[PDB]
C-alpha cells in the first residue's frame, strides 16, 4: 500500500531467485534452470542429468 | 549479535479521529434538501468536496482537485 | 488482512469457479495472474482461510496450492450465495 | 397471525445482502439514489438532530420516491446479517444498520412487491 | 487426385537412445510399406549439456566436482511425400519419451 517499497531489481543477484528455495547463493541459471545448486544436486537424476564422466 | 541502538522517538499509525453525522449538509423545510459545500464534478453526485483555504481534494479519486468553489 | 473488501470478494469468486488456486510465494508483486489484485493479498486471504477450517495447503517450489474441502465449499457458498448444483472442481462440467 | 407485520421489506434486505446488492451507510445510499442503481430506500426513524432522516427524504424526492418507515435500524441489521458466526444460533452483537438502499433485488414477486405498490400509489 | 508433395521434415530429439533408434526404425519401416521417396534417418551431433558443480553445500572440506550432464540425440527423417501420408505417419508410430515433431514446410 505504501509508495516506496521497491528498489529497481531488474538484474543482478537480488532479482535472480531460484524455483525451489528462494536463494541468492550458488544459483544455476545455465540452461535456464533457476535452481540453487544444492537442490539441483538433490534432484539432478530426476531432471535428466546423470553422472557419466 | 551486537547491541541495538535506541535513539527514542517512535511513530505509530494514526487512529484517524473517527466521527459520524459529520457534520455537513442541512435541511430547512423537511422534504427537499439543501446541500452544503458541493459534490464532485468528475465522479457522480453523492461524493462531496473538501473545503480548505482555497484548496480542495476528493476521497474516491485519492486527491484530485484544483479549482476553487 | 487489512483488505479492501471488494478485492477479497473477487478472490473468493475466482476460487469458487476453479475450486483450486496456484499462488506464488512472491510478495512485493504488483498484480496476480488472472485475478486483478496483488499476489500477497491472495496469500493473506488463503492464509486466513486455512486457519478457520478449510483449505488444504502446500508450499512447494515457491507455489502455494489450495484446494477447498467439503466445509470449504459450504463457507464459500455462504460468502458469495450460489445455492446448489454449481462449478468448483468436485465434479465434471459435462464430458472431459 | 398469518399476515406479515412489515416482514416483506426485511426479506428484501436478506436477499440483497445474500446476492451482494445492498448500499448500507449514509453515502452509498446517496450514490445509489442518484444514478440507476438504488430502487428501494431505507431510512432510520431514531435519528438525533433529524439530519440523516431529512437527507434521504430529499434523495428520495430528487427523482423517484422509494422510501418507507423502517423499524428502528437495529432490527434490520440483526435480520439481514451483521456478525460472523455468532455461536450456533442468535447471539449476534447488536449493530445499528444505518441508512440502506436496495440494489439488484434478485428475487421476483411475493409480498415485497405488494408493499411497494401500496406505499407508492396513493 | 491431389498428390501435392509439401516436402516434410521430421524432428526426433531425445535423451534415451534405444527408444529413439527403435522409433526411427519404425518410421522408415512405415515408409517402406507406404513406399515413398525419403532421405534416411539423418543423425545430427549430440548436444551434451554440462552443468559443472561442487558436490558440497557448505564449500568446506576438499574441493570436489560433479559434471551433471544430459545426453541429447537429434535426428532427422526427411520425406518427399504428400500432406495426407504425413498425417498417417504422425497418427501411428508414437512412443513415450521421444519428442516426435514435424516441420512440414520444405
Ligand atoms: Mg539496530
Ligand atoms: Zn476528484
Amino acid at each position: 500500500e505504501n509508495v516506496w517499497y521497491s528498489h529497481p531489481r531488474k538484474f543482478g543477484k537480488g532479482s535472480r531467485q531460484c524455483r525451489i528455495s528462494g536463494s541468492h547463493s550458488g544459483l544455476i541459471r545455465k540452461y535456464g534452470l533457476n535452481i540453487d545448486r544444492q537442490s539441483f544436486r538433490e534432484k539432478a537424476n530426476d531432471i535428466g542429468f546423470y553422472k557419466y564422466r | 549479535k551486537k547491541v541495538y541502538t535506541t535513539p527514542k522517538k517512535i511513530r505509530h499509525k494514526h487512529k484517524k479521529v473517527k466521527l459520524a453525522v459529520l457534520n455537513y449538509y442541512k435541511v430547512d423545510d423537511e422534504g427537499k434538501v439543501a446541500k452544503l459545500r458541493k459534490e464532485c464534478p468528475n465522479c457522480g453526485p453523492g461524493i462531496f468536496l473538501a473545503n480548505h483555504g482555497d484548496r480542495f481534494y476528493c476521497g474516491k479519486c485519492h486527491s484530485t482537485f484544483a479549482t476553487q468553489k | 488482512m487489512l483488505i479492501p473488501k471488494e478485492d477479497r470478494k473477487k478472490i473468493y469468486q475466482h476460487l469458487f469457479q476453479e475450486g483450486v488456486l496456484v499462488a506464488k510465494k512472491d510478495f512485493n508483486q504488483p498484480k496476480h495472474e488472472e485475478i486483478d489484485t496483488k499476489n500477497l493479498f491472495v496469500i493473506k486471504a488463503l492464509q486466513s482461510l486455512t486457519s478457520k477450517g478449510f483449505v488444504k495447503t502446500q508450499f512447494s517450489w515457491q507455489y502455494y496450492y489450495y484446494t477447498l474441502t467439503e466445509e470449504g465449499v459450504v463457507y464459500l457458498r455462504e460468502y458469495l450465495n450460489l445455492p446448489e448444483h454449481i462449478f468448483p472442481a468436485t465434479y465434471l462440467a459435462g464430458q472431459s | 397471525a398469518e399476515l406479515t407485520i412489515e416482514d416483506a421489506l426485511k426479506v428484501v434486505l436478506r436477499t440483497s445482502l445474500v446476492h451482494d446488492g445492498l448500499a448500507r451507510g449514509l453515502r452509498e445510499s446517496a450514490k445509489a439514489l442518484t444514478r440507476g442503481e438504488g430502487q428501494l430506500a431505507v431510512l432510520v426513524e431514531s435519528v438525533t438532530e433529524e439530519a440523516i432522516s431529512k437527507l434521504v427524504q430529499g434523495l428520495a424526492t430528487e427523482n423517484n420516491v422509494p422510501l418507507i418507515k423502517v423499524a428502528d435500524a437495529k432490527q434490520l441489521g440483526e435480520w439481514a446479517g451483521l456478525g460472523k458466526i455468532d455461536r450456533d444460533g442468535n447471539a449476534r452483537k447488536v449493530v445499528g444498520a444505518s441508512v440502506v438502499v436496495v440494489k439488484n433485488w434478485g428475487a421476483d414477486t411475493q409480498e415485497r412487491e405488494i408493499l411497494l405498490e401500496h406505499f407508492s400509489q396513493q | 487426385q491431389e498428390v501435392v508433395i509439401h516436402k516434410i521434415r521430421i524432428n526426433l530429439t531425445s535423451t534415451k537412445v534405444k527408444q529413439l533408434e527403435n522409433v526411427s526404425a519404425n518410421i522408415i519401416k512405415n515408409a517402406e510399406t507406404f513406399k515413398l521417396v525419403k532421405k534416411g534417418p539423418v543423425r545430427l551431433p549430440t548436444k551434451v549439456l554440462k552443468i559443472s558443480t561442487r558436490k558440497t553445500p557448505n564449500g568446506e572440506g576438499s574441493k570436489t566436482w560433479d559434471t551433471y550432464e544430459m545426453r541429447i540425440h537429434k535426428r532427422y527423417i526427411d520425406l518427399e511425400a504428400p500432406a495426407h501420408i504425413v498425417k498417417r505417419i504422425t497418427q501411428i508410430t508414437i512412443e513415450p519419451g521421444v519428442d516426435v515433431e514435424v516441420i512440414i514446410a520444405a
